[PDB]
């Protein structure tokens, strides 16, 4: 058949690439050392590195590393630091808030002490991280849009973590620090509050995240197909309109009644993508402070289905029957 | 003795077969492994509640 | 009520005892499962012989099958004033380790 | 009848009989797995063991 | 009414079956024999979904609730108001989805282009076709599927989760769960990038494919291109599709039992002391 | 909690206020996509009495790099072709075009290119972003198969001439063109292929595209050291024209 | 007198005298196989 | 008023009459389907209780 | 004189007398509908 | 009413016919399909009853 | 006059003509199946 | 009646003849598939059961 | 004369001719297997 571009045929290689640079001095804090990878060369770039180091990305690291550390060594301790057993429950473990009879005071380091600590941490950790963020875009003289679009899914991140606990009024409310243990969290928080499923917001919130599942399938299909025109060149296609622009808009012009332009389909992408953690802080910051069964509120609101026929496994069958005998 | 015939007039002789053989034994021999795969143990299930 | 429930099914030796002086499936007292803890931190981030698998606490069967404690966790308005000692999601946790026991 | 081999004048011999030939087979491999998956024709009932 | 660069494209030809018996436009629509046969398809089914809503009683949007049959009746036909209409409408569905496909195939190649967006949409058929077809081909019932709810439809997903006790626990749908989340990210990412370049602070000059290279380099010293992002989000999108048909098609046929007690393998392993 | 009226809570409040963010956004995001191929026009080439729901957006200036001006959109539109050999099938609206000529040499249907500028497309130094492998300082092939010396198959069967250079990408480090040498048989002079059409095999380089006796009408570049856009685009067109107009069998029905 | 492949009426006459031959034998033994496999066991 | 036929110099008739017809439909089905949900106005069950 | 279809006053004329009498025709047969339907089950 | 003759310089019958067969043929499956989901007007049922 | 697919006033009637000797063909069938049905099963 | 055969004039038999065939089939195949779906006309359950 | 695929009047009459016979064959062949069928097992 004929070629789809998903895998490089032949791959060529050249002197490293260090950078743009302006009056700025971006050289000053990258490092020197580049490397390259073959492997990763049939799908993409292949070189790798260099970095920037500033003070907020050394500051995010080292708060990261710590808060990794201290949950790691309370799990080792919970164990009797038996590693072969470490290894075994690896999946189960989990540093635990505290007790809800403790409200918002301080708690002891057996009852959640630790677990505060290592809360500041990762939280000084991703506030650096956003200002890297914020800086580099800043110092390269160019928008501000990935540092709005992070920001959005840190609103739920503190509104799982922060607000919430602050307005119920207990360090309780928060969401353990472990792999089964967060799953388990989640179970319980649907079941406690009625059925997360009639949360609106909720709802809302599984629209845009399948929305942009879906735009992201179609998109990459769409450039994909339109290559053999140099469509994947997407900035000099916004300057300078060519003929890969008008076939891809054509398509989905004749194919659903309407289509967008080369630069107007990533706004659409990037708005679906953002409204799915502020919907879905909307929708965590409204349970319990407002609402406290969900299942109830749709009943009242007149949109909970209703159902004629019985329950029980009598009214289909019998236990004889589904055994065989 | 027609020699004259094939050497004057040249074409693919396997392009037809490929198709016939990959479908069946493509399509239709695979179905059978994937079909016979889970279906083997089958199951049987007891209602407790509303269609 | 429970053992005649829809037939004549009584209970002998032979239900709980088959054959052994020490009937299978009985159960005891083992709340305090990871060390250096003290609260709800003590009963639950462990997979043992009554956790059903799950990382879900190993208090129940103790506090519920044995003592007499609350197992409903649900609010019966859509809107409730919340007061301290009302119960909250790690209730339900114990709730739904008896459950998956059940 | 008498004029059936008119067929060679529309179908090129050559891509004809490959074609057949792969279809013949995947054929007959088909009748014997479907022979072989049941009990009564499997023949290696008889066989399968020596005394 | 045409686009300003539209006219040179509306050539003839280019159509799998039906030549110019179909080769037209209506407004910004594409016509075929596709075009005709989902037309056919779709209208059938909205029209049977709205009798049987008002044989149901309500034409309340969240209200409406179109079922599938009992599990006594197996694999066979029931009656029409006790589950038959869902099977015909099951048909129709499958029909029309399977028409826009080959609509898309059609003009693809009118437009000289690749076929990787009728690929694509047909991940997400296979996904539909698992959840109503081949789960309950497999568990012997028709009752299986999940019925046709704006509201009812999640409590089936809820019902289906909650009888394999805690659903969290299924490896599968962790698989799918991390790409879902993974392909959003990307998204937003990319987004935000090419947004970045095309429209700088007031009074700044535009940028270009190197300024991006940078700024990805400089801020998680790698950078994956413009060639690349493309095609990882389509394979991150069409994981994500296909590991929700596997998950979902291997709770009902291949394990019974709660999906904690999986995990068992790994509790028991003879290499622990 | 209480309610203001009925059962009118904060979570009602909420989400009204959020159908209403909504609309306004859906608007916006309509709107914003509505910059090229506006407004709409007949077949016949006047304007059309029915311009849609929405209005057209304000305008928005870009200032270009390497001294190339400002762009200001919506606007004029200044890739349209002047000359078109096509011709009308029907009086009214609705249906196809039928070509007046060789569709292939014309520049029409799927062998349609777009009047971009004539000059090359430049990366941040300053210089032509696309150079040959011959000119770049220090490249080289690091992994796969090399093509260069191979023979070039045309997608009838017939061998057209052999590979003689790459045409790279300096600044993204990726191959864009591969550069043929043509056989006396089969035309003179050399052309380029896009990268995105042709297989790379361990003894042949194979495109099916077009035939053999299509390979003298490709356009050429004016230098043999870069290419310009417009250029590019009338090149890759015409390689795109070919799966529909090689053979009369790939533009009639299939069934 | 048509002929889309480029043979003539004497040569496809040859020819199918010998495709004819070449099936009858195929056919002439896969009754012996399946008269012996009914005798093995029988069908009807 | 005798200057209603001025609406065809703003609106084009091919299109009003596709909306038309759509609307037209719809609207009697709509209609139909309306009644049919009563218990008083279904002809098909009346015609069942007269027998 | 406005016109955005490109039509005449004329042609607008015309046009309108047919599409009103076909109005008038649906409407009859509309009004002769529901007077039979209300014989057969009033509704007022 | 005589002047009706003037719709077809309006309309191309080439869109108008393949759009009044697609409508056609969908009433009557959907009125058929209708019929068939009562009781008292679906004859498969009722043939087989008066057996 | 207005024309906006090109026909002229002979052709339309022509076409006008056939399409209503169509018309009256089906409505005529339908009556009688109608007309058969109710004397099967009447509905009012 | 008579001038039906105008017909032709509008739509290329080439088209039409692979499109009702087409047409036919699948609505010959949708009514026996019907038809063994019941139970007083499947012919298969028939046979079974009265010898 | 009117005609958007290129064939001629005389043309179109001749196809209608063989068309219309083979839809009278297919028909009266639908008509005895009707009749068959409804001896066998009766509807209505
Ligand atoms: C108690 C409930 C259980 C649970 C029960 C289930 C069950 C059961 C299922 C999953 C399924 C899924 N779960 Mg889980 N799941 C739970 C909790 C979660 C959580 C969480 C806690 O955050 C997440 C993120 C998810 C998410 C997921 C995804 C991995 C997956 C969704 C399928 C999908 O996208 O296929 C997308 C594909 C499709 C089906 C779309 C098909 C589209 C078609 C082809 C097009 C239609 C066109 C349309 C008609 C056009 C209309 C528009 C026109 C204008 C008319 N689950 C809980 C714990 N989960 C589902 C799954 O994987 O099924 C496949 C599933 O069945
Ligand atoms: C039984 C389970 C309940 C349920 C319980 C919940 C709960 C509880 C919640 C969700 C939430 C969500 N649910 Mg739900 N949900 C259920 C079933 C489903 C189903 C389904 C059955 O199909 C689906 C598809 C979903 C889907 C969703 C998502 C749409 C949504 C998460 C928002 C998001 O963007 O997440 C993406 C996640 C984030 C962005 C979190 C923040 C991440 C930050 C930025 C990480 C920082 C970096 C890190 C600390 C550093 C790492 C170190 C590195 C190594 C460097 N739910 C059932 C009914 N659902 C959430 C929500 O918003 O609800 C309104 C939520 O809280
Ligand atoms: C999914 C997005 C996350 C991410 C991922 C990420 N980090 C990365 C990469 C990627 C994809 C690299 O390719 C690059 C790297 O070299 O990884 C091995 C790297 C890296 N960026 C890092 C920092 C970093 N980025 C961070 C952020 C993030 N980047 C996001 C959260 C963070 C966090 C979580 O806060 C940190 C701590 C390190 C993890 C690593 C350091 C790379 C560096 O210092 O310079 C470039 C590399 C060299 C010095 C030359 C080669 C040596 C490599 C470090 C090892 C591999 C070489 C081997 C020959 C190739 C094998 C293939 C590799 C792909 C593994
Ligand atoms: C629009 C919402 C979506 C979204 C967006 C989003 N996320 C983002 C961004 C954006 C726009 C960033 O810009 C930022 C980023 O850096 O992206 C590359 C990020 C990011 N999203 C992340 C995570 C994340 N996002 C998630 C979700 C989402 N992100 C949503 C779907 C999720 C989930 C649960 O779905 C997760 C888990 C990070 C990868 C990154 C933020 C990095 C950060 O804040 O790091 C802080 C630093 C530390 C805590 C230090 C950790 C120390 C480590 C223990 C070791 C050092 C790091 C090392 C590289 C790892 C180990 C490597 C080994 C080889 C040794
Ligand atoms: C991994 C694959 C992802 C994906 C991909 C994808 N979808 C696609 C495509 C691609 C690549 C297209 O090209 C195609 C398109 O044209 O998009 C604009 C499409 C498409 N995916 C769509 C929707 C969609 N995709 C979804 C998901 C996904 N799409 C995945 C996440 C979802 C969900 C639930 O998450 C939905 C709802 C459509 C907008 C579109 C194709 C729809 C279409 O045109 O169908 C033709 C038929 C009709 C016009 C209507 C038919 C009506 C029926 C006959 C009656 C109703 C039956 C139905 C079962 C009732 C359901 C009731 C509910 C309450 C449950
Ligand atoms: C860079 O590249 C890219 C682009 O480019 C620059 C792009 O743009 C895009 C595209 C992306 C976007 C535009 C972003 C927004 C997209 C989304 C949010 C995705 C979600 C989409 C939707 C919610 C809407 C999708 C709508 C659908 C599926 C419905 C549309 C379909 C119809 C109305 C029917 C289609 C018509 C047919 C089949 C023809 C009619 C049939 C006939 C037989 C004709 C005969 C006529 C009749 C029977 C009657 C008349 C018929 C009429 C008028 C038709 C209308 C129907 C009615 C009922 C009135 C991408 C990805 C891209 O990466
Ligand atoms: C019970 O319900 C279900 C759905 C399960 C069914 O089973 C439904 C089934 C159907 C609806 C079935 C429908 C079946 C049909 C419509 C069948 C139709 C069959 C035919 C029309 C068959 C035709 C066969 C013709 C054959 C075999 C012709 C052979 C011809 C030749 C071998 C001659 C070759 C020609 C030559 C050499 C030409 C000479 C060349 C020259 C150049 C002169
Ligand atoms: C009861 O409630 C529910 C919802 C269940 C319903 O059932 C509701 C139902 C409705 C609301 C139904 C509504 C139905 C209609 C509005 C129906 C309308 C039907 C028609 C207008 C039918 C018209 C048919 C016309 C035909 C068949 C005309 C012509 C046919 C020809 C074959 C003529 C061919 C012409 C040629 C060849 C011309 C060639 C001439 C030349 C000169 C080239
Ligand atoms: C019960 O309820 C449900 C919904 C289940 C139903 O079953 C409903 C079903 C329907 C509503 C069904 C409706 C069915 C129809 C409308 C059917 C219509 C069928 C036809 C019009 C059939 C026409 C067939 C015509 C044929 C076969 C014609 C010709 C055949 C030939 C072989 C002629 C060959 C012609 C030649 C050679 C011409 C060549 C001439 C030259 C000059 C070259
Ligand atoms: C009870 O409550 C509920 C909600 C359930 C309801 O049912 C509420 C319902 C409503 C509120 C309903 C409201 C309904 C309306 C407002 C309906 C209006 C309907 C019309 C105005 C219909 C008009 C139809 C006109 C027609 C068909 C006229 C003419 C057509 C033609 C003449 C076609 C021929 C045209 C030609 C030849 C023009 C060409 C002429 C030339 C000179 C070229
Ligand atoms: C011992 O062995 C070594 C050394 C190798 C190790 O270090 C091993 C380490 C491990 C094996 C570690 C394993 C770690 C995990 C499995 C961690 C899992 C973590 C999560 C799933 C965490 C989720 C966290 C948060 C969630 C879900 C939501 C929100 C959180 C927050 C907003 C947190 C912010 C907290 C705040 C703001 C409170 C601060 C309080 C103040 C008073 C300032
Ligand atoms: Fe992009």
């Amino acid at each position: 058949p004929e070629y789809q571009n998903i895998f490089t045929q032949v791959q060529v290689q050249g002197p490293a690439e260090l950078g743009v640079d302006n009056e700025n001095n971006l050289t000053e804090e990258r490092t020197t050392g580049t490397g390259f990878s073959q492997l990763i060369g049939w799908i993409g770039n292949a070189q790798l590195g260099p970095i920037y180091l500033g003070w907020f990305g050394i500051i995010s690291l080292v708060t990261g590393t710590l808060w990794f550390n201290i949950v790691g060594f309370n799990m080792l301790s919970q164990v009797g630091y038996s590693i072969p057993e470490f290894i075994r429950q690896l999946f189960w473990l989990a540093l635990e808030p505290p007790s809800p009879e403790y409200g918002l005071r301080m708690p002891p380091l057996d009852d959640g002490g630790w677990f505060i600590i290592a809360s500041f941490f990762l939280l000084v950790s991703v506030i650096s991280w956003w200002l890297r963020t914020y800086q580099l875009a800043e110092m390269h003289k160019m928008g501000k849009h990935v540092a709005w679009a992070f920001a959005a899914a840190i609103w739920l991140f503190l509104v799982l973590g922060l607000f919430r606990p602050i307005l119920m009024g207990s360090w309780s409310e928060a969401v353990p620090y472990g792999i089964f243990p967060h799953l388990d969290w989640t179970t319980a928080f649907s079941i406690r509050y009625g059925n997360l499923y009639y949360n609106p917001f909720h709802a809302l919130s599984i629209v845009f995240l399948y929305g942009s599942v879906l735009l992201f399938a179609m998109h990459g299909a769409t450039i994909l197909a339109v290559t053999r025109f140099g469509g994947d060149r997407e900035l000099e296609q916004i300057y300078d309109r060519g003929t890969a622009s008008e076939r891809a808009g054509l398509f989905w012009r004749w194919t659903m009644g309407f289509n967008a332009t080369m630069e107007g389909i990533h706004r659409w992408a990037w708005w679906f993508a953002v409204l799915t953690p502020i919907t879905g802080g909307i929708g965590i910051l409204l349970t319990g402070t407002v609402v406290d069964n969900w299942f109830l509120w749709a009943v009242e609101h007149n949109f909970a289905p209703d159902y004629t026929q019985d329950y029980g496994y009598e009214a289909y069958t019998t236990y004889d029957g589904f055994l065989g005998r | 003795k027609w020699f004259d015939e094939w050497n004057s007039k040249n074409p693919t002789d396997i392009y037809k077969p490929a198709i016939v053989v990959g479908v069946a034994g493509g399509a239709v021999f695979a179905a059978a492994l994937l079909v016979s795969m889970g279906q083997p143990l089958a199951t049987d299930s007891m209602q407790t509640g509303p269609r | 009520g429970h053992v005649y429930a829809n037939a004549e099914v009584g209970v002998t030796c032979f239900t709980c005892h088959r054959g052994q002086a020490v009937p299978s499936e009985v159960w005891y007292r083992i709340d305090p499962v990871t060390e250096n803890t003290s609260g709800w931190a003590s009963v639950q981030n462990r997979a043992t012989s009554l956790s059903q698998f799950t990382s879900l606490p190993s208090d129940a069967l103790y506090q519920y099958l044995l003592n007499y404690e609350q197992i409903a966790v649900h609010d019966l308005e859509s809107r409730v004033e919340t007061l301290p000692g009302d119960p909250t999601w790690q209730n339900t946790e114990r709730t739904y380790s008896l459950m998956n026991y059940f | 009848m008498s004029k059936f081999y008119k067929i060679w004048l529309i179908f090129d011999p050559r891509r004809v009989f490959v074609a057949q030939g792969v279809f013949l087979f995947l054929l007959a491999a088909m009748i014997h797995l479907v022979l072989l998956s049941t009990e009564h024709f499997n023949w290696f009932e008889l066989a399968a063991a020596n005394a | 009414a045409l686009l300003s660069f539209e006219r040179k494209y509306r050539v003839r030809g280019g159509t799998l079956i039906g030549g110019d018996l179909f080769d037209f436009w209506v407004g910004p629509f594409y016509v075929g024999f596709f075009g005709v046969t989902t037309a056919f398809f779709a209208l059938l089914g909205t029209i049977l979904i709205f009798w049987g809503a008002s044989q149901q009683g309500t034409f309340n949007p969240w209200l409406i609730n179109i079922a599938p049959p009992d599990l006594s009746y197996g694999l066979g036909m029931a009656p029409l108001m006790e589950g038959g209409l869902w099977q015909i409408i099951t048909i129709c569905a499958i029909g029309a989805f399977v028409s826009w496909a080959l609509r898309e195939v059609e003009i693809c190649r009118k437009l000289g282009m690749g076929y990787h967006v009728p690929f694509a949409f047909s991940v997400a058929i296979f996904a539909y076709v698992t959840l109503v077809v081949f789960r309950p081909l497999l568990m012997g019932a028709w009752g299986h599927g999940f019925p046709y709810g704006i509201w009812s439809h999640l409590d089936w997903v809820s019902n289906t989760g909650y009888a394999y006790l805690h659903f969290h626990y299924n490896p599968a749908h962790m698989l799918a769960v991390t790409f879902f989340f993974t392909t959003t990210l990307a998204l937003a990412l990319h987004g935000a990038l090419v947004l970045s370049a095309a429209n700088p602070p007031k009074g700044e000059e535009v940028k270009g494919p190197d300024n991006e290279d940078t700024f990805f380099r400089d801020f998680i010293g790698y950078s994956i291109g413009t060639l690349g992002i493309h095609r990882v989000g389509l394979l991150l999108a069409l994981n994500a599709g296909f590991w929700s048909a596997v998950c979902i098609i291997i709770s009902g046929p291949v394990w019974t039992k709660g999906w904690p007690e999986w995990w068992n393998w790994w509790l028991e392993m003879p290499i622990w002391p | 909690e209480e309610t203001f009226f009925g059962n009118f809570d904060l979570a009602s409040l909420s989400l009204w206020l959020f159908y209403g963010f909504f609309a306004l956004l859906i608007y916006y995001l309509q709107t914003e996509n509505m910059r090229e191929g506006y407004p709409l026009e007949d077949e016949d080439g006047n304007t059309a009495a029915n311009q849609g729901p929405f209005p057209l957006p304000k305008e928005k200036t870009f200032k270009l790099q390497h001294g190339r001006g400002e762009l200001t959109l919506p606007g004029e539109d200044v890739q349209r072709r002047d000359n078109l050999a096509l011709r009308k099938t029907a009086h009214g609206n609705g249906f196809p075009m039928e070509p007046t000529g060789d569709p292939m040499l014309d520049g029409v249907g799927p062998a349609s290119w777009s009047k971009r500028r004539d000059v090359p497309e430049l990366d941040a130094h300053g210089h032509p972003k696309i150079v040959p492998m011959s000119a770049a300082e220090g490249f080289g092939v690091s992994a796969g198969t090399d093509p260069r010396g191979l023979p070039v198959m045309a997608g009838d069967g017939e061998i057209v001439g052999l590979v003689s250079d790459m045409w790279i990408d300096e600044a993204e480090q990726l191959v864009r063109y591969l550069e043929l040498e043509l056989d006396p048989e089969w035309g003179d002079g050399k052309r380029l292929v896009q990268r995105q059409m042709v297989r790379i095999k361990s003894d042949r380089v194979k495109v099916r595209s077009i035939y053999g006796k299509h390979f003298k009408n490709v356009p050429k570049t004016k230098s043999p050291n870069q290419v310009t856009l417009l250029e590019e685009d009338k090149i890759m067109a015409y390689y795109a024209g070919g799966t529909l107009y090689a053979d009369e069998s790939r533009l009639e029905p299939q069934l | 007198d048509l002929s889309f492949t480029g043979l003539t009426d004497e040569q496809a006459q040859e020819l199918h005298s010998v495709y004819m031959s070449g099936l009858w034998l195929f056919s002439a033994v896969a009754v012996v196989a399946h008269l012996a496999t009914f005798i093995w066991r029988p069908w009807f």
